[PDB]
RNA sequence: AGACCUGAGUGUGGCAGGACCACCCGCUAAACUUAAGCAUAUUACUCAGCGGAGGAAAAGAAAACAACCGUGAUUCUCUCAGUCAGCGGCGAGCGAAGAGGGAUUCAACUCGUUGCCGAAUCGGGUCUUAUAUGACCUCGAACUGUGGCA
RNA sequence: AAGAGAGUAGCACUGUUUGGGAAUGCAGUGUCAAGCCGGCAGGUAUUUGUCUGCCAAGGUUAAAUAUAGAG
């Protein structure tokens, strides 16, 4: 709030054929004389300087919000809107993908790699893994070194058994119990791939209700 | 957003829009409210006609607990019944009872032609509305 | 007890035999310096009553105060701006006497601590006040669990904070309820409370 | 121009904006989620330091004043002393095993009482009450068995030993008799109002019609 | 015993119908009772001290039979016609009982 | 010649003084500005000035609300409410409180006074591994009342 | 069986402050209580009679709160 207004700086009126900008007090300095307190003068204050009470957060309906996450996730039943979103689920068995429960009880990153490989959910996260890259410009600077694509999303019944699936690069793991919409349309756009574990499966008629149960 | 205002469009207009006459000063015809009874006075008789002056008494340190009293009309009683208990209340039946109290209600008035019989508990009741629901074949019942 | 007579006694202080006594004593004190330590209180019943005992690291003294309202310090009576701050001679101070008495004599004798007071004696140019102090550095206080408390730093100089019984009451604080809503924790913080802008994060 | 607009209040007109002259008189929230963790960490914390004692000390039930809030229930502050008579605990051994104890309080209806001492009597009954020491167990006090037996109450209200707050019941459908039918309700509720109302200038027309009697 | 209440929001003894309890017994009531002790200190007090130029001038009213005009010093002097009445009483009885 | 009262000198053991001052407590205290002029009003019980603490400070245990089917120390938050409360050249403008949902909460104690006792108290010295809430001594303080019980 | 804080509370004049309006709080001076039918409050002034809630003029006290040019 002080930045660039701590000078006593004084406009020097007319008749001293100089225009009427205030000026630094003093001398012996190559400072004084010059202009100051002015958007226009070098080292003076920016036109309205920006305050920390603007607004920065939003309020959305309670209603609107579970709208929009129940339409991201029929989006994702279509394999035509998974492709054309850039995902590539050339070699997938089918849509939507369910597995068995046995994939919880991992403990090897190993054996996460054979299973996603076995049910050809592999070359997504290849394209990931290849997309990787130096971002460009001033982001870079700040700690937003390195940018990558988004892979596919595997759903789980709950918050447990992720160790093995956790440190591979270009996958993501949800709760079903809690579902992100900045994770099922990311940048807006819907048709994010996901592969359902069966419990988790089960479980979206009671979370969700019917068009006539509630 | 900053990209939708009119200051894009006017980049290199010179005026943004105030005029080469009259321009674009700081307070003519002063600040907030001034002037109401001279040179603002035509806008302030044809649009607030009532602003200038008193009515009626006063109440010092009012307490708007005493004063609350909600209304619900005769025709809005359903609204409060059960779903399944309308549209099989009959005249010397076993009727639905209906507390006002409960659903935040104070008096009963009496619009509307009555849907259904019913018996109705409430605090004050209108005397139309008395008579309508007494016709129809349900009664009120005074609560405090 | 012996309590009650002394106490009705000095509720008739304008009796004879009272005035009687009041004028020779207020005629001795005129001739006294203006702030004087005495080994015993001149009542001791109303001593003991706001929190004198009679044991070591307990002292008394006597200050004197000057009658009057407050003249403002303005060079020559001049005052400038609106006419409505004029006046020089018609504005009284916003603290009571009482609590002048107990500030000067804190902030004379920095090595005590400032406990209570009460009023003795006044005539048509001075009043008299007696106030009751302790050495928080004795070991009878320090080990007294109904006086300790005052050994604490948290005390240091509580007169000139406005924490005794005089400065209460001059912040309104002998009020509760709906005649103390606007100065209750203190006036600057109901202010504080009223004044400020509010932001919520989702408004 | 102006136009037709509401006249204005918007009430900014003192220094409450900092600026380079002003400190300005604001307050912001952006600790707010901050402040929730450790608000939650902290009843945590003192659950499992203060286990297996409950985290709510046991609580009254109590009326809400004003015609507007005359039909609702609520927790109170403290057992009253006539309640805690009438359920056998001392006042202030009762402050000891979670009972929390207001001298202010009075009565003044017998329903209210009845509710309160219920709850004492349902608390009592469900204490374990620990011995002082375990090898010299005193008078009513659980044994060992009862003692590793143990669990802690964590329900924001201490309802896990009485319950919720009562009210009486709805009324179920019923006939309407005849009296129901043919009484004047209004008629009956405006006379009771207008006694009162105009109690005043009957008293008045009263003594004048009675002063012209003094023949 | 205080009196029921009726069962409607209007009338004499409105509210609701409960079952009313006496007020309970208070150490604040012993306030209004009698202090004879403390009457008994006030007496002694009262006889060695004597009177005071206030009662004084209230005693000479009395004696002449300006009552009203008593009164009026009274009040002046105490702010309040209750403190004044009382003090007007107690003069009264003091020179009755000398 | 000797006590008591009042008042000095010296000696022994201690404390105060200055800094910091964002937030907090007490005092003192403007004008520019707005009212399209201006004097009451507003800016504002704000800036400048003086004094005083802490890790927070201040407040706090009803000479309180309410008028109900009644609540129950303090502090803070949403709301009550920019108020069909109120103040104001009734102009410009200003402006709260009870109630309700919550955060916190095993939260409360005490002196004087009244009644029964009447140095049982404090300081100093010595002893008990101990400047003990212990014991003994003390023409030291204290009956112009320190302590203990209700 | 007793008692519970007096130049204190109140009142008058003057000044200031408050949304507080026949006077919300406070300060100076004058005057100055009650407690064998007590005192204070109950938002329009006075006198009289009821009802309701409390019992001033001494003291201590964690947590939930601030850090708007500090360490
Ligand atoms: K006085
Ligand atoms: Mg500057
Ligand atoms: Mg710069
Ligand atoms: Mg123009
Ligand atoms: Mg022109
Ligand atoms: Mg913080
Ligand atoms: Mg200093
Ligand atoms: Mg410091
Ligand atoms: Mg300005
Ligand atoms: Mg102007
Ligand atoms: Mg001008
Ligand atoms: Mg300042
Ligand atoms: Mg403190
Ligand atoms: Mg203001
Ligand atoms: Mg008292
Ligand atoms: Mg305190
Ligand atoms: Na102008």
């Amino acid at each position: 709030r002080l930045s660039g207004m701590k000078h006593s700086a004084e406009s020097w009126g007319t008749g001293r054929a100089v225009a009427r900008i205030p000026r630094i007090h003093g001398g012996g300095t190559s400072m004084s004389g010059a202009g100051a307190f002015g958007n226009m003068c070098r080292g003076g204050r920016m036109f309205a300087p920006t305050k920390i009470f603007r607004r920065w957060h939003r309020k959305i309906n309670l209603h609107q919000k579970r709208f929009a996450v129940v339409s991201a996730l029929a989006a994702s039943s279509l394999p035509a809107l998974v492709m054309s979103r850039g995902h590539k689920i050339e070699n997938v068995a089918e849509v939507p993908l369910v597995v068995e429960d046995g994939v919880r009880a991992y403990e090897k990153t190993k054996e996460a790699m054979t299973f996603l490989k076995t049910v050809g959910a592999i070359d997504d996260v290849n394209r990931v893994n290849d997309s990787r890259q130096i971002r460009a410009g001033r982001g870079k600077m700040r700690n937003r070194r390195y940018v990558a694509r988004r892979g596919p999303m595997l759903v789980m019944p709950d918050n447990k058994g992720t160790r093995a699936f956790r440190n591979i690069f270009g996958l993501d793991l949800a709760n079903v119990n809690s579902l992100n919409l900045l994770h099922l349309a990311p940048g807006g756009h819907v048709g994010r791939f996901i592969i359902w574990t069966k419990s988790a499966f089960e479980k979206l008629d009671k979370i969700f209700g019917t068009f006539t149960e509630p | 957003p900053t990209r939708f205002k009119k200051t894009r469009h006017q980049r290199g207009s010179t005026f943004c829009g105030y005029g080469r006459v009259g321009k674009h000063r700081k307070h003519p015809s002063g600040r907030g409210n001034a002037g109401g009874e001279h040179h603002h006075r035509i806008n302030f008789r044809k649009y607030h006609p009532g602003y200038f002056g008193k009515c009626g008494m006063n109440h010092y340190h009012k307490k708007k607990n005493t004063t609350w009293k909600p209304t619900i009309n005769l025709d809005n009683l359903t609204k409060l019944m059960a779903k399944d208990e309308a549209m099989k209340a009959k005249k010397g039946e076993a009727l639905p009872v209906i507390d006002l109290l409960a659903n935040g209600y104070s008096k009963l008035l009496g619009n509307g032609h009555l849907q259904a019989p019913c018996i109705v508990k409430a605090r004050w009741v209108s005397k139309l509305a008395d008579k309508k629901i007494r016709k129809a074949g349900g009664a009120v019942v005074l609560q405090a | 007890g012996s309590f009650m007579y002394l106490n009705e006694l000095w509720k008739k202080k304008s009796s004879d035999v009272m005035r009687f006594i009041q004028r020779v004593r207020a005629w001795e004190f005129r001739h006294q310096h203006t702030i004087v330590r005495l080994r015993r209180p001149t009542r001791p019943e109303k001593a003991r009553m706001v929190g004198y005992k009679t044991k070591q690291g307990y002292v008394v003294f006597r200050v004197r105060v000057r009658r009057g309202g407050r003249k403002r310090p303005v060079h020559k009576g001049i005052t400038y701006g609106k006419p409505n701050t004029a006046g020089v001679l018609g504005r009284k101070l916003n603290k009571n006497n009482r609590v002048v008495a107990e500030q000067r004599l804190g902030k004379k004798y920095g090595n005590l601590r400032v406990l209570n007071s009460y009023w003795v004696n006044a005539d048509s140019t001075f009043l008299w006040y007696e106030v009751v102090a302790v050495d928080p550095m004795h070991r009878a206080i320090r080990r007294d669990p109904r006086i300790n408390w005052i050994v604490n730093a948290v005390h240091k100089h509580r007169e000139q904070r406005g924490l005794t019984s005089a400065g209460r009451k001059h912040r309104g604080l002998r009020q509760k309820g709906h005649k103390a809503s606007k100065l209750r924790p203190s006036r600057r913080a109901a202010w504080r409370r009223n004044n400020r802008m509010v932001f919520l994060r989702k408004r | 121009p102006k136009g037709n607009n509401a006249i204005p209040h918007v009430h900014q007109r003192k220094h409450w904006n900092p600026c380079s002259s002003q400190k300005g008189n604001v307050k912001v929230f952006f600790n707010q989620p901050a402040q929730k963790q450790r608000r939650r960490r902290l009843r945590l914390l003192k659950a499992k330091k203060i286990f297996p004692r409950p985290l709510k000390a046991l609580r009254p039930q109590v009326n809400c004043p004003t015609v507007r809030y005359n039909m609702k229930r609520r927790l109170g502050r403290g057992f009253s002393l006539e309640e805690l008579k009438a359920a056998g605990v001392k006042p202030r051994y009762a402050r000891t095993i979670g009972i929390r104890v207001d001298r202010r309080r009075k009565n003044k209806s017998e329903e209210g009482m009845n509710i309160n001492v219920q709850r004492l009597k349902t608390y009592m009954s469900k204490l374990v009450l620990f011995p002082l020491n375990r090898k010299k167990p005193q008078k009513g006090d659980a044994t060992e068995e009862e003692v590793k037996a143990a669990t802690q109450d964590r329900s924001r209200y201490g309802t896990a030993a009485v319950g919720g707050l009562v009210t009486p019941a709805r009324e179920a459908p019923r006939k309407v008799t005849e009296e129901e039918s043919t009484k004047k309700m209004y008629k009956f509720l405006k006379k009771n109002h207008s006694a009162v109302r105009f109690f005043r200038a009957r008293n008045r027309r009263a003594a004048r019609k009675e002063a012209k009697e003094n023949e | 015993a205080p009196v029921p209440r009726t069962g409607i929001i209007a009338g004499f003894n409105k509210g609701y119908k409960t079952t009313r309890r006496a007020r309970r017994p208070s150490s604040n009531d012993r306030y209004a009772l009698p202090h004879k002790k403390l009457r008994a200190v006030k007496a002694i007090i009262s006889d060695l001290v004597g009177f005071s130029p206030m009662e004084r001038r209230v005693q000479e009213l009395l004696r002449v039979g300006k009552d009203k005009r008593a009164l009026k010093f009274c009040k002046k002097r105490l702010g309040s016609i209750k403190a004044a009445k009382k003090r007007r009483a107690k003069v009264e009885e003091a020179l009755r009982q000398q």
